């Protein structure tokens, strides 16, 4: 059992009001079964695109979750990850500066 | 420098195992097989891969159906070795492929297996001998020395692997050889103590290989459009530090400041 | 072009 590493980030540099793509890149986990949600303001975004399962040369699995989004100064965004290695779901919020 | 890789996974269900095979050419996904699909088939994952005819896909599909069955029987053998029972949830993985030099000749061939996410058995660089990771894999090792399994993989790795990688590299020059340079900028985030976090961004570059120097350094991430992202950061007082970006698509390595 | 394994584990 390996703990997932998460990165939440945008495809393009973010500008308020401009449509963009928000990515959740989950990495370094095992077993392959995992559950990923993406939240706007704390509520689940309905149409979340999942990439197909892959793994790296170190055997660990990785996956990209992504959604359409138009960021604003008020709205927050997050990725919720559920995995056998973690007691509780880990949520990591989007930081424009990272 | 070039490479072809096939990454295979078979995972057991509680109470038929799912089999997934993913092919790579120079670290870009180009073919994929999934047993969970409505009609299991190798599918093109690159636009230049649509060159190949219906006989190619059928031939590759059938070979995937053989691997799936190979992975089932091996899963059953593993249960016997590690003294587990049927049937829980288990993972068997394999990596295979060939590295090519710029002269298009064989540099290295790979063949390695993993059970439950950790090393099981690997073929050595010589393509003749086996290294077993633990006691159970030793049974496999001695079984494969007697039956000379090493020679079969050696033939693939020096033959089909190399000769088809050549064909794939021909068919996709406009995308596999193509480059996208990192557009780099530097951001400024004041912090506690009189310190500032200078953060050098590299965005929209292909291929993924890159080096950032000036120390927090996040792992390279996909942008989702085909290109890649990465950043490096240092803690600086009140700005004579320079970020250096090294990438294949860059005529000169970029040097930038805040 | 994918590989076809020989002897099982």
């Amino acid at each position: 059992q390996k703990t997932p590493q998460i990165q939440v980030y945008s495809r393009h540099p973010p500008e308020n009001g401009k449509p963009n793509i928000l990515n959740c890149y989950v990495t370094q986990f095992h077993p392959p079964h995992i559950e990923i949600q993406m939240l706007k303001n704390g509520k689940k975004i309905p149409k979340v695109e999942m990439s197909d399962m892959s793994f790296s040369k170190d055997w660990s699995f990785y996956i990209l979750a992504h959604t359409e989004f138009t960021p604003t100064e008020t709205d927050t965004y997050a990725c919720r990850v559920k995995h056998d290695s973690m007691a509780e779901p880990k949520t990591v919020y989007w930081d424009r500066d990272m | 420098p070039h490479s072809m890789r096939y990454f295979e996974t078979a995972v057991s269900r509680p109470g038929e195992p799912r089999y997934i095979s993913v092919g790579y050419v120079d670290n870009k996904e180009f073919v994929r097989f999934d047993s969970d699909a409505e009609n299991p088939r190798y599918e093109p994952r690159a636009p230049w891969m649509e060159q190949e005819g219906p006989e190619y896909w059928e031939r590759e599909t059938q070979k995937a159906k053989g691997q799936e069955q190979w992975f089932r029987v091996s899963l059953r053998n593993l249960l016997g070795y590690y003294n587990q029972s049927a049937g829980g949830s288990h993972t068997l993985q394999q990596m295979s492929g060939c590295d090519l030099g710029s002269d298009w000749r064989l540099l290295r061939g790979y063949l390695q297996f993993a059970y439950e996410g950790r090393d099981y058995i690997a073929l050595n660089e010589d393509l003749k001998t086996w290294t077993a990771a633990d006691m159970a894999a030793q049974i496999t090792r001695r079984k494969w020395e007697q039956s000379g399994a090493a020679e079969h993989y050696k033939a693939y790795l020096e033959g089909e692997c190399v000769e088809w990688l050549h064909r794939y590299l021909k068919n996709g020059n406009a995308t596999l050889l193509r480059t996208d340079s990192p557009k780099a900028h530097v951001t400024h985030h004041p912090r506690s103590k009189g310190e500032v976090t200078l953060r050098c961004w590299a965005l929209g570059f292909y291929p993924a290989d890159i080096t950032l120097t000036w120390m927090e350094l996040v792992e390279t991430r996909p942008a989702g459009d085909g290109t890649f992202q990465k950043w490096a950061s240092v803690v600086v007082p009140l700005q004579n530090y320079t970020c250096r970006v090294y990438h294949e698509g860059l005529p000169e390595p970029l040097t930038l400041r805040w | 072009a994918s590989l076809s394994n020989g002897p099982h584990l």
